């Protein structure tokens, strides 16, 4: 549910030692008065709402594929080319080195320029009225009336929880030496 | 007013749907900047040789006439080009293709005008097409196995240059 | 009042965001003293050439026209290795496209004399990609921009192949620093 | 009254020209936009241009590979220069110009084709990346990535 003024909304601050700005209007998902360095007030807030999500999702796919290639599980013969280990920077630079991870960037930036970049740029033009982060996909039909909120709010701050989960076990990558888990 | 392909895009405003094919794809809006006109006869054309090619590849593969093995050896796909141009049989085949797109040349910039469809030579020697429906389900099927076919036989020369099979060798040969 | 580019400076006069990439960027007053036609011919003349400046330092190294005098991968050496007689003659052609192309107005006095000649508009457009109404100020935009940054980035390419004595994309291949 | 740079000439004293012609919008494929007589758009435009560019390049296919070829025994063909083609009936120039004379291909060493790259004119490209990566190597490769890398780790 949307729960403006409980999650969302004016007048919510979850952080009260820096203090709600005026520049949140309360529309976009995530609203939860954290501003401190008063961003809002200059920025071009679809762009940066679009940019915090994509950047979530990004990182939520990241938590998921390191946690499933730290843990041990792999695809058939995925081993085998990639190196039997489990360190993630490793498997970085043989999946490189193989020439996945320029099929994967090849692919990916594909993707971003063909249909990205033109929403991106009809969203803050103003042609389309698309929101931030919508590209309409919805294949298996779980939001239909739901969508206002129980999907948008759990999205992005599952998305920011991942950012943060994902720079976390990178780091202590780094320190120990050893993947999590 | 949304693209029906890619439904979080805007319709180009160039597409219509009249022509075949038109499902409003263009996210990255070329049509906004070249002619459509141009852009249909451009396609045609790339479709068409495509088609030509692809087919060519696998009748290669499947058989040769007679006399070229003497002449070209065991060189297949791309790899004979070099060798045909040794030989007389590419500059005829430039020669004439050239030939025909002077014509074709002075078709495309009359379609620029706007007095003639985008690859209309109303070339139909055996009459096909006679009601507008099957000329319609024609078109559709000209537009899609073009592209299918300029996929298809970028991806075999590409197969070429990295493994050297062909398109039913490599199928035959892992 | 203020200048968007540069807050801390009033807005220059003459500039009121008609032109593409107009951001009130002029802290020196150069338009309070030059007539702004002039100075878009200019700045675009710059930008086009430096945009064919970096293609040009950036393509040289993995294309080559055939013989030895084209051989070189790094630009200020194709400068001198080419074939004389060719550069001149590319001196002259330039020297004619200024002409013809700016019809005969070719002065700070004379050029701009016909009230419908733009800045920048030559009536350069070969295959008329300009035939549509609100394409028109993103397309200016987006050249100006193109040749700004071609500017910038043709700047450092030569003053880096100064430094390092290499081509650029094998100088970010085969790096030393200073 | 006049501004620098601004070049109308009435503002520096300078000899006007009174006459300054409307701009058109019509365009030519391989043309200038500018004032032109009636009529030549509609004979010059740029129908005209893209025919007479094709009936150019149809026509550069012979002129290219200009020569006189000769059948020998076995088939095959000699090759040989038009400069050696004689006439009867001008005096003592044997030797005349040719087509050859207008586009002397062979006297710069250039090996012309139909479409004008040949097999001793072939365009050379060459990867420049020299077969080795963006980062992580170690051989005769050090790349800006990998200077940056050991800049932060020493
Ligand atoms: C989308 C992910 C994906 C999927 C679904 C598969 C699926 C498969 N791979 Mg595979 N592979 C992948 C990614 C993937 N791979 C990647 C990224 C690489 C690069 C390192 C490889 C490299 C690879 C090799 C080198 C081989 C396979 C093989 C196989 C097949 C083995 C089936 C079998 O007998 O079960 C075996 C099940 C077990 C041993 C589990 C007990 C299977 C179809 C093998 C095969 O025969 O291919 C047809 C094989 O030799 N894969
Ligand atoms: C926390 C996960 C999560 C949630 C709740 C949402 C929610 C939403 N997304 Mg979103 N998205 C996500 C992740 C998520 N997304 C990621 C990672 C990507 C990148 C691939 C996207 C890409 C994306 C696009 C491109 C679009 C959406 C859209 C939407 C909206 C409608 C669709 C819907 O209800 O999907 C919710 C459905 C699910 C979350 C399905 C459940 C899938 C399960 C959880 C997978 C689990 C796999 C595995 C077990 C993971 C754990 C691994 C670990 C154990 C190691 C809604 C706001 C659409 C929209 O209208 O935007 C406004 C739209 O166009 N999303
Ligand atoms: C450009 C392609 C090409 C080339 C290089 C040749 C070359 C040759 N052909 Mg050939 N041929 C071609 C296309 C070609 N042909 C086509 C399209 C046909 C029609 C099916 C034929 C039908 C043909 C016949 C019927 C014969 C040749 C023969 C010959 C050889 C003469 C000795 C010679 C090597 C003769 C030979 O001895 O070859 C075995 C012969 O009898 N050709
Ligand atoms: C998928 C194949 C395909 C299809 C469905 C069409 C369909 C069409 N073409 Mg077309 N064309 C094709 C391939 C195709 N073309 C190729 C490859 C070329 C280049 C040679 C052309 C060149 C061409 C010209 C120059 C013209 C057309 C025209 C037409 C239209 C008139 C009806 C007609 O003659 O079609 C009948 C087509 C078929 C029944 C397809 C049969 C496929 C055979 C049996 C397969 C043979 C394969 C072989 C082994 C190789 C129609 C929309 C005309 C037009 O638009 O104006 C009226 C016209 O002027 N086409
Ligand atoms: C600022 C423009 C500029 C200048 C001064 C040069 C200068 C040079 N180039 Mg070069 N080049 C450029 C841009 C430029 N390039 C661009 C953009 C490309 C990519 C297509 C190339 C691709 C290129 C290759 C592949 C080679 C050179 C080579 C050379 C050298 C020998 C001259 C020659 O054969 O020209 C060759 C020129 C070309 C092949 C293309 C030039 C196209 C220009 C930009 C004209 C287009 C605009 C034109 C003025 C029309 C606009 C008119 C309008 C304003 C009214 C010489 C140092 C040769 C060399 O020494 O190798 C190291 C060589 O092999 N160039
Ligand atoms: C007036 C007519 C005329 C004549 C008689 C010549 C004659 C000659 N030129 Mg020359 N040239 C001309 C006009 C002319 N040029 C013009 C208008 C330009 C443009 C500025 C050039 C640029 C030029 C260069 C840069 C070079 C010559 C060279 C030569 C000599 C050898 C040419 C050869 O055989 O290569 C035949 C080979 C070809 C035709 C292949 C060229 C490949 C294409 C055209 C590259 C694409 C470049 C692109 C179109 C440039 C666009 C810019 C333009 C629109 C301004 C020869 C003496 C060369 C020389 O001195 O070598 C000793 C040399 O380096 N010329
Ligand atoms: C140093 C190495 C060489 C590198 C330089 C390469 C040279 C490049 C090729 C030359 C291209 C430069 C163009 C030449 C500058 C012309 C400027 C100009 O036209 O200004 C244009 C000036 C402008 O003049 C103004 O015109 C006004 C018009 O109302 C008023 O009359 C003003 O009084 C008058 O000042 O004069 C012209 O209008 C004259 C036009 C003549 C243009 C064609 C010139 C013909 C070429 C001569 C060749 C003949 C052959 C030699 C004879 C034997
Ligand atoms: C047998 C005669 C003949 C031939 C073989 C021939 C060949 C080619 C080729 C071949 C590759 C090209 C590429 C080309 C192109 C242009 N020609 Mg053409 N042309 C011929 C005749 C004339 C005449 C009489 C005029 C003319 C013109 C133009 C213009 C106009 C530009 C503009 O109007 O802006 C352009 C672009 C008119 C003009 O302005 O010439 C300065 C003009 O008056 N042409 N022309
Ligand atoms: C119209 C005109 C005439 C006409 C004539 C014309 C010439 C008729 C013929 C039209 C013909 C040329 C149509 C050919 C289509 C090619 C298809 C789409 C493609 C396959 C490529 C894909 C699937 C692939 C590939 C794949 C990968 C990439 C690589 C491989 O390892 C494997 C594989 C092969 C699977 C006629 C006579 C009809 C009469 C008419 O009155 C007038
Ligand atoms: C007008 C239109 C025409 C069109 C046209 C023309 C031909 C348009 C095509 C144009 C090309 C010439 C645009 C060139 C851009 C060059 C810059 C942006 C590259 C900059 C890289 C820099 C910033 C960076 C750099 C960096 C430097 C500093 C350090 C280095 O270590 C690395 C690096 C290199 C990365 C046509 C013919 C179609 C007809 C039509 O009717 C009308
Ligand atoms: C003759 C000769 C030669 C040659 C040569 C030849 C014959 C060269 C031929 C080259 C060809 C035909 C290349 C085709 C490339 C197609 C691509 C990249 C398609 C990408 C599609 C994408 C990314 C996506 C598609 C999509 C998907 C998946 C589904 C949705 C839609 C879409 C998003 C569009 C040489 C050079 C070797 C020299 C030799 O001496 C002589």
């Amino acid at each position: 549910l949307y729960k403006d003024g409980k999650m969302q909304g004016k007048g919510v601050n979850i952080i009260p030692v820096f203090a709600r700005p005026d520049s949140l209007d309360g529309t976009i998902p995530g609203d939860q008065g954290f501003d401190p360095f008063g961003f809002s007030s200059w920025v071009n807030m679809k762009f940066v709402s679009e940019a915090e999500i994509k950047h979530g999702r990004l990182a939520m796919l990241a938590f998921a594929g390191i946690m499933v290639e730290s843990i041990g599980i792999s695809f058939p013969g995925a081993t085998s080319i990639l190196g039997d280990s489990k360190d993630i920077f490793e498997i970085h630079n043989k999946a490189v080195e193989s020439g996945a991870m320029g099929q994967i960037l090849l692919w990916v930036g594909f993707i971003e320029a063909c249909v990205g970049v033109p929403a991106m740029n009809e969203m803050l033009s103003g042609e389309t009225s698309r929101m931030p982060g919508d590209f309409g996909f919805d294949p298996l039909g779980l939001g239909k009336g739901d969508k206002l909120a129980r999907k948008q709010l759990v999205e992005v701050t599952n998305g920011r929880l991942a950012m943060l989960a994902v720079s976390g076990i990178v780091h202590h990558t780094i320190i120990t030496g050893k993947g999590p888990l | 007013a949304m693209s029906d392909s890619v439904p979080f895009l805007k319709q180009p405003e160039a597409l219509d749907g009249s022509m075949a094919g038109d499902v409003g794809f263009d996210p990255l809006g070329f049509s906004s900047i070249g002619d459509i006109n141009f852009l249909r006869e451009a396609e045609l054309k790339h479709g068409r040789i495509a088609m030509l090619a692809a087919a060519g590849s696998i009748a290669q593969d499947i058989f040769t006439f007679p006399g070229v093995s003497k002449v070209v050896g065991t060189a297949k796909m791309t790899g004979v080009h070099d060798i045909l141009v040794k030989q007389g049989a590419m500059g005829q085949l430039l020669l004439w293709l050239s030939f025909l797109e002077v014509f074709g040349t002075i078709a495309l910039l009359e379609t620029l005008d706007g007095k003639r469809a985008p690859g209309d030579f109303k070339f139909d020697p055996l009459n096909f097409s006679k009601n507008p429906e099957t000329f319609k389900r024609y078109q559709l099927a000209e537009i899609k196995n073009g592209r299918l076919a300029m996929m298809g036989v970028g991806g075999m020369v590409h197969g070429y240059f990295i493994t050297g099979k062909g398109p039913l060798e490599l199928l035959g040969n892992f | 009042a203020k200048s968007k580019a540069v807050p801390f400076l009033s807005q220059p006069e003459a500039l009121d965001g008609s032109m593409a990439g107009d951001v009130g960027f002029d802290p020196f007053g150069f338009s309070s003293n030059f007539d702004l036609k002039w100075l878009r011919e200019a700045e675009l003349k710059h930008g086009r050439i430096c945009m064919l400046a970096a293609t040009g330092c950036l393509v040289q190294e993995v294309v080559h026209l055939p013989g030895e005098a084209f051989s070189q991968k790094m630009a200020l050496n194709a400068w001198a290795a080419a074939p004389r007689g060719g550069m001149i003659s590319i001196l002259v052609a330039i020297g004619l496209i200024e002409l013809i192309s700016n019809r005969f107005a070719l002065t700070a006095t004379d050029m701009f004399a016909n009230p419908n000649r733009v800045p920048g508009d030559l009536g350069f457009d070969p295959l008329s990609l300009g035939g549509n109404g609100a394409n028109r100020a993103r397309m200016e935009l987006a050249e100006i921009t193109h040749g700004r940054a071609a500017m910038m980035g043709f700047s450092g390419m030569v003053h880096q192949m100064l430094v390092s004595k290499q081509a650029p994309i094998e100088q970010l291949m085969h790096f030393k620093a200073v | 009254a006049a501004v620098g740079f601004s070049g109308v000439p009435s503002q520096f004293g300078r000899p006007e020209s009174g006459v300054y012609p409307a701009e058109p919008s019509e365009q030519t494929f391989l043309g200038m936009r500018g004032p032109r007589a009636p009529g030549h758009r509609e004979n010059f435009g740029g129908k005209h241009t893209a025919t007479m560019l094709a009936i150019a390049a149809l026509l550069w296919q012979p002129v290219s590979e200009a020569g006189m070829y000769r059948m020998q025994g076995d088939g095959s063909l000699t090759k040989t220069s038009f400069n050696e083609f004689e006439v009867p009936g001008f005096g003592n120039a044997k030797k005349v110009p040719t087509i050859e004379s207008l586009f002397p291909f062979s006297s710069k060493g250039f090996d012309a084709s139909p479409v004008l790259f040949g097999k001793n004119s072939m365009i050379v490209v060459e990867d420049p990346r020299d077969g080795c990566g963006a980062y992580a190597n170690s051989g005769s490769c050090h790349t800006f990535l990998d200077e940056i890398g050991d800049a932060l780790k020493a």
